[PDB]
């Protein structure tokens, strides 16, 4: 294990003609990628390359801000004949593979263990009604209030689980920045797992989910418009960003090939052709002997 | 108080920003570390990882049929077996790699690659293969006089199975773009074509129609810059529970 | 890093570590493969 | 090479009636410009110049804010019969030629290595329709996506590849301060080069066009309002401010005198008469023996 | 917290301000820098180059014909042969230099002119001309003896082909003004004028119909300031793809 | 300069450089002229 | 702890202390048990 | 007190003066009275 600031440099090379010297060929049967390098595969040039290495750290390539959650309620009156419920909230039920970038990004490496920083974005419209006169978005104070694991979930914009006394919740305006605060790595495991071979139940019956980590159960976010109803219809969306913080990745894997239809397995129906097909992931060219992409003058 | 001017780039949300944030869980105990193995501090440690390539991405192989590419005993001479396609941006042999995948996550690349190849034909059958990469400039060579001009190795069969070709960084620019139009000089690399030096001689015990697997890796020399989301992965809708 | 805040996990993006060991990946033998040497 | 941060002092000078000292007279055919002082051309007196000269280093000269896009869509739904494409975006492909005062400016030099912060000042109008009443701008929540080359470009308001977990990009409302960050130095080359005497293809093709650079193909902005549509119809309009830091400037050009036709190249028609037409850059006066502003008294 | 005032010029964006703001590609690497010849620090460089001058800005010269003044042999003594107004602003000959461009980039100046003449006549073809800048004040020469009594240089033509006449810093103000009054105290600079010293001589198997060529730069004395945008260039529209 | 972040182009206007070479386009010359001397 | 105003009770949440004697609630007796005794 | 202006009157609430001499109101006699002592 050595320090890589700069990528490597290259030393002049020579002619060499030598028996029982094979630097060109390798065993790939032995699991260990190529050896050779291009001062013995080549005759080379003394290069001293001075491209840095800190855009492609882990730190750098996960530590990014993606959108996690988009969550869309409408901001109006629920109240019926007989229901009592305002519903003017939404609970997520914290994951990350709903969007497939961050996933797929994720999905790299087998063991991730990141602290993580989460940015909310709030936006209002005002609802296309038949008779609707547009004049400005109301300054909404929103709750986000996280709801870890066993503990009891809100019915209502009006129930007293809002109360938030031990529970962590944040509390942000509509043109106020966009709430941000820090998560930190909250595994009862030391490293986060984006695949689990195995059952988190201790039953054998169908209810128990293959590919479900007893890590996972992360609780819930539960985001509520403060502010009572409005006398008109708004639609509230709510965007959640991550970003990993403090990054240690372990196991890389191979990238995912199909497009991903669901959040609770890594199933797939694949495209109808290629690319990315289940029989065809790269794109189809006429011959093994045809360039595609020739250059002809 | 402390005197304050709020600057323009006050009241942003950045997704690329490094400042500190407010603790949701104050005094929170993260579980001990424990020791994992295979630690990846650095992406370009993937990308130095062998990957096979979809050399035979025709519409007449499928599936595990598209990684190895067909070398028969010719009734001919000189004659060109395969070719591969360097366009990692576009839709290549190169592109489902561990070298593509990852680098396809970056728009600037820099450095030499080794693309190695192993022999899956019997231990009674023979061969000298040249395979050759030609820098960019004009067409594909379709004659192996015209291919030797360029930088190749030749490959004879026995009991080291593989072989590497380096494809060594020569261009202009200190990097190349992962660019859609594949005859813009700023991303194209050139050609590898494989030829037969001598032939594929195998006797009447061994099958005559063989098989070659080629892997493809990045050297220490290698770069990548400006992070972008990958074109591999598409989306129309959020994921569901169930569909 | 700066951190204004109390706790260590609240810090920013953590100082760059430029530590490699692709030989975890490109050459996890028992008997190392030596540079020119027939590796059989 | 000396240091000047004052300009030149002046030295006394006395009558001089020398054989072989002929400083008023040069040789332009070498090349160089004249060497005659002013000390030794007439005679002069001791002058202690103390004006400054940091105002006209390449820095100060092009490292101000310039506008270099200006881009206007209507922020409604744009959804119809069968569309489902809400058009509530645009994306630039950027560069630095649409607006002349920045490109004549960054054009007397062949080669710029600079880092540059860019500033984006949005602005909305109510768009005045046959029935529509004033009350006030909706503080829209905007985003910024940098597309670099090769990457999926956004389609609708709605696609899924503002998810940005790799694609730098700002969110940024309509009453905060403008948007601000800096891009580094990003070329492929160790300058941008304001001028190509080249193609950027390998073909020998009409398709490939004279002046494109193959360092120039820097990506998109792709700019979207995240606020899903309004009742009614706004105007949002963009304008980005490009601020060169840390800047070096090689080779400096002939200045720009016809007026600017295209992006994709440095071609003219001219102005049908003097001043800056193709046969006449300075304007006509009488004679050669006139001068146009004589003081008469 | 940290006590907070937001004073007036908080929420502003000043195109002339000078603040760090946040890097958008974080820990990204900028290609090495590389050297390249003619590196430019400061304007006041380039200005200290010789441009030439459409002395013969005239409504029957077009192109390469503006930049070259026909001097003649003359039947008459003592004449004038041609002028160069001094009003950079205004449209004159001195417009459409490194000088007249880059300092209407600029408000403010100061220092000394240099402008030389290139004579383009016959090795055989002699002459004296008298070159004269008066100060400002009154109306611009047109006899030499008024010419004379102001800074003047008188011209040999012979193996050093060109002379040049300093334009010495004569100002009350230490700047003067690119103001689009010429006839104001603050921007004018005066007048060039030349006249016939002796004549000019050419055999008869020379041309009588010669040229001189008018370069102008300034001095190390030279100093712009309060940057502005340049009235060389106009826009109507954003500038399309194609038109 | 100061800069509050973390990358070194993300910093303000860069330390005034009053170094000049005009020679580099105003006497471009293999010899170079003397002041005064006849330049043939 | 920083604390930018006069009072120091309008001061953050107080520095960690991480004294514990459970003893005052687990064993409040007048004569100690000894661990493996009979306590009787 | 800490003063972010130029000029002192400007500065917060002043360091607390604690001060007292209630004998200036409590018992502003000529000749001092003495605890116990008949005071006539
Ligand atoms: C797998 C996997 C899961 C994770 C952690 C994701 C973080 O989950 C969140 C998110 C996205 C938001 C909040 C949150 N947002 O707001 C609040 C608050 F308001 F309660 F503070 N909490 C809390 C958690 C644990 O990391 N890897
Ligand atoms: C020629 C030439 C071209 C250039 C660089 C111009 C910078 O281009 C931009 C601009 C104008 C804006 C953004 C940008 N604006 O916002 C965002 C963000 F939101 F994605 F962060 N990126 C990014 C680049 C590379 O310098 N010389």
């Amino acid at each position: 294990g050595e320090i890589v600031k700069t990528v490597a440099n290259t030393v002049e090379s020579e002619i060499k003609a030598e028996l029982g010297v094979i630097p060109s060929l390798n065993a790939v049967e032995t699991g260990a990628t190529s050896n050779t390098e291009p001062e013995e595969a080549i005759q080379t040039r003394t290069v001293i390359n001075m491209h840095g290495t800190a855009e492609c750290l882990v730190e750098n390539f996960l530590g990014r801000s993606a959108l996690v959650c988009m969550r869309s309620f409408e901001y109006k009156n629920h109240s019926t004949s007989t229901s009592s419920i305002q519903k003017n909230f939404f609970i997520w039920t914290l994951n990350t593979r709903e969007l497939v970038q961050i996933r797929r990004k994720m999905e790299l490496f087998t063991y991730l263990r990141f602290d993580t920083e989460i940015t909310i974005v709030p936006t209002l419209r005002l609802f296309s009604s038949s008779n609707v006169s547009f004049s400005g978005l109301p300054n909404l104070t929103l709750q986000a209030m996280y709801v870890p694991t066993g503990a009891r979930k809100p019915s209502s914009q009006d129930s007293f689980e809002w109360q938030s006394a031990c529970n962590p919740s944040v509390f942000f305006k509509i043109n106020d920045p966009p709430a941000r605060l820090t998560i930190p790595f909250m595994s009862i495991n030391s490293a986060y797992a984006n695949f689990y071979d195995g059952f988190a139940g201790f039953e054998k019956k169908a209810t128990v989910l293959y590919g479900i980590n007893p890590a996972n159960t992360m609780g819930n976010l539960c985001l509520r418009v403060v502010n009572s109803y409005q006398p008109v219809q708004y639609t509230l969306t709510v965007r959640v960003y991550m970003k990993p913080k403090h990054i240690k990745a372990w196991a890389p894997r191979a990238p995912r090939t199909m497009p991903y239809t669901n959040i609770l397995n890594n199933n797939y129906a694949g495209r109808s052709a290629a690319p990315n097909a289940p029989t065809a992931i790269v794109s189809h060219r006429s011959t093994i002997k045809t360039m595609p992409n020739d250059i002809n003058l | 108080g402390v005197p304050t001017c709020l600057l323009p780039g006050s009241n942003q949300f950045l997704t690329t920003d490094d400042h500190s944030s407010a603790p949701a869980f104050p005094d929170f105990s993260p579980t001990p570390e424990m020791h994992i193995p295979g630690q990846v501090h650095s992406m370009l440690e993937i990308v130095q990882i062998e990957s096979m390539m979809e050399i035979n991405n025709v519409n007449d192989a499928s599936g595990v049929e598209r990684l190895r590419v067909q070398i028969s005993a010719q009734s001919d001479m000189d004659q060109l077996l395969f070719n591969i396609p360097l366009d990692i941006q576009l839709e290549g042999p190169l592109r489902n790699t561990l070298l593509g995948n990852i680098s396809r996550y970056y728009t600037h690349w820099s450095g030499s690659l080794e693309m190695t190849f192993m022999f899956c034909g019997s231990f009674m059958t023979t061969g000298k293969l040249i395979i050759c990469y030609t820098p960019p400039g004009g067409s594909s060579p379709t004659d192996r006089m015209q291919a030797m001009l360029a930088t190749h190795v030749v490959w004879d069969f026995g009991l080291q199975s593989s072989i590497t070709i380096i494809i060594p960084w020569i261009s202009g620019s200190h990097y190349r773009m992962f660019n859609t139009d594949a005859k813009a000089i700023n991303a194209n690399v050139g050609y590898v074509t494989c030829f037969m030096q001598t032939n594929l001689v195998a006797p009447v015990g061994a099958a005559d129609q063989c098989y070659i697997v080629g892997m493809v890796a990045a050297k220490k020399d290698f770069n990548l810059r400006l992070m972008r989301d990958s074109p591999d992965i598409g989306q129309s809708a959020i994921l569901p529970e169930q569909a | 890093q700066i951190n204004f805040y109390k706790d260590s996990y609240a810090a920013s993006a953590s100082k760059q570590d430029f530590s490699q060991d692709p030989s975890k990946f490109t050459e996890p033998v028992a008997e190392a493969l030596k540079a020119g040497a027939p590796v059989l």
